């Protein structure tokens, strides 16, 4: 069943296993027209596939050419999406297929069920974790492909860079989670605290900045005093 | 006008004939029930006075032989049997009917309330759903569970109803995931009326039969089929006009007949709300839809 704080560990045991995240699938500006109407101008979005063990990163962009002459495109974008990665999933070889999918929001739960009817023995699971994986179009590199595709693409990254050469899973998660928490609660104050020395510069490879042990340390407290002061502002607390 | 005699009552009972019931002491001279209006399936059904657990009873049609019910100390139930000597059982009848020791099937003569609850019902399809081939009658009861509940345990005792389930390959057709799963059409037109039960008419049926046995025995998995194959005319946006003129003249009757006092138990709030507000056909059920507004407005 769902996925908790209770079953945390379980995200990093052995048995492969992807988190999906639609919620930059479809993405509008929203803008009047000439008569003073108000219309939609869809831009490209992209599923968010994570291996949250490896951190391998399926990053299917979404072209707006596949909502051109669509109605209910908010309903079609969770379909597109679980049809997306019951593709990848058939496209993997047998031993790289998950066991289990973790939605992280219950309207793709049919939708992915669905798509997957095929595979029987493949979990598919919602979360009650609050997961804030709507803020990966505040990382600067993949903002950039998703916004230059001119085409439908599948793009792979390593959304931990180097960090489990030196760190856990369980870690590398925890530290991932809080950096997107902070760019989805106050992105200029976030991406102030990651470049704010120019001295620590990000690879080529990578994602984030090349940060040493100790700096990831001044870092994290950084980003957790920035997600504290917002909250005491959003509530007045 | 034919007539099914009892050996005995031993052991006080309620009896039903159909959508009637009448309360019999123990060791009454009870012998059984006459005037059974020909051309209809009929049901005879028990619940012990003193274990109102298991109603249990008998589907049959009296074109199809001479049936009687006779007590069993050992088994504790009333029996359904044949007699196959017709002289022998005439006999029968026409004493038990000369000592009018027999209770007559009150039909008024205005009311087509069995009819229309029976209209695509047949003996035949029932032996299928119902599978104990020596015997031209079939047993249903409060505890027996269907084919479908029995995959999600002794196949002799199962309802034997069409498994349907929107989530399934039978369902779905490869590359139409979202088209089937949001209109139904292809699975109740292609897969269920062309494929399985060939006609409207045996699909009606069956759903009117999953209604029975969940009034009259509260069978829990008879009222899923009810309700799953409701769910699937009203999910499909192209079904033919007939059919929903059909269907809710079905329906209204169902709402119609059904105990008041059963509404909470018997009727599931999502499948009815989505069928007479959101589905496809929320606006082809007017009968049935006006009936349950005023009958159940609670429930929606």
């Amino acid at each position: 069943g769902a996925m908790n704080s209770s079953n945390y560990a379980e995200l990093f045991n052995n048995d492969i296993k992807l988190f999906v995240d639609d919620t930059n699938v479809y993405r509008v500006t929203v803008h009047k027209t000439f008569e003073g109407n108000v219309a939609t101008k869809a831009i490209n979005g992209c599923i968010f596939t994570l291996n949250p063990k490896t951190g391998h990163l399926f990053l299917k962009i979404i072209h707006t050419s596949v909502w051109a002459g669509q109605k209910r495109l908010s309903q079609l974008a969770k379909w597109k999406t679980a049809e997306e990665v019951s593709a990848l999933v058939r496209s993997l070889p047998k031993e790289e297929q998950p066991k289990q999918i973790i939605v992280t929001r219950k309207a793709m739960l049919d939708p992915l069920e669905v798509h997957m009817l095929d595979f029987p023995n493949i979990a598919i699971r919602p979360t009650e974790l609050r997961l804030p994986f709507s803020a990966a179009m505040s990382i600067d590199k993949l903002s950039d492909v998703v916004m230059k595709a001119t085409e439908p693409q599948m793009v792979l990254f390593n959304i931990y860079d180097d960090w489990l050469d030196r760190i856990s899973s369980y870690t590398a998660f925890s530290r991932l989670t809080l950096l997107l928490r902070a760019l989805k609660t106050n992105e200029e104050s976030a991406k102030m605290i990651l470049l704010s020395d120019p001295t620590i510069t990000i690879k080529s490879y990578h994602l984030w900045p090349s940060f040493t042990d100790e700096q990831w340390i001044t870092i994290e407290s950084q980003m957790r005093d920035l997600i504290l002061t917002e909250y005491g502002r959003k509530y007045n607390v | 006008m034919n007539t099914v005699p009892f050996t005995s009552a031993p052991i006080e009972v309620t009896i039903g004939i159909d959508q009637y019931s009448f309360n019999v002491k123990e060791n009454q001279p009870f012998h059984g029930i006459k005037d059974i209006p020909i051309g209809h399936v009929h049901v005879i059904h028990f619940q012990h006075a003193d274990n109102s657990s298991m109603r249990y009873g008998y589907w049959f049609d009296c074109r199809m032989g001479n049936f009687y019910i006779q007590y069993d100390p050992k088994d504790g139930l009333y029996k359904m049997m044949e007699e196959r000597d017709g002289a022998k059982f005439e006999n029968i009848v026409h004493n038990f009917k000369e000592r009018q020791m027999m209770v007559s099937y009150p039909k008024i003569d205005e009311d087509d309330t069995w009819y229309n609850l029976t209209e695509f019902v047949q003996m035949d399809k029932i032996r299928k759903i119902v599978r104990k081939d020596e015997n031209q009658f079939s047993y249903v009861d409060s505890s027996m569970t269907t084919v479908q509940e029995n995959e999600l345990s002794d196949p002799a005792h199962s309802l034997n109803y069409t498994v349907i389930n929107f989530k399934s390959r039978e369902a779905i057709r490869p590359g139409h995931e979202m088209e089937d799963f949001l209109d139904k059409s292809y699975y109740l037109n292609t897969v269920m009326l062309q494929g399985i039960f060939k006609n409207s008419s045996n699909y009606f049926g069956e759903l009117q039969f999953a209604f029975l046995n969940a009034m009259f025995f509260g069978n829990y998995g008879s009222s899923l089929q009810w309700h799953a194959m409701i769910e699937l005319i009203c999910s499909s946006a192209t079904v033919p006009k007939h059919m929903l003129d059909k269907l809710d003249e079905i329906l209204y009757y169902q709402i119609k007949t059904l105990p008041e006092q059963y509404s909470d138990i018997l009727l599931n709030e999502r499948v009815w709300n989505i069928c007479l507000y959101s589905s496809f056909q929320k606006n082809s059920l007017h009968n049935t839809e006006k009936i349950m507004e005023n009958k159940y407005p609670e429930l929606l």
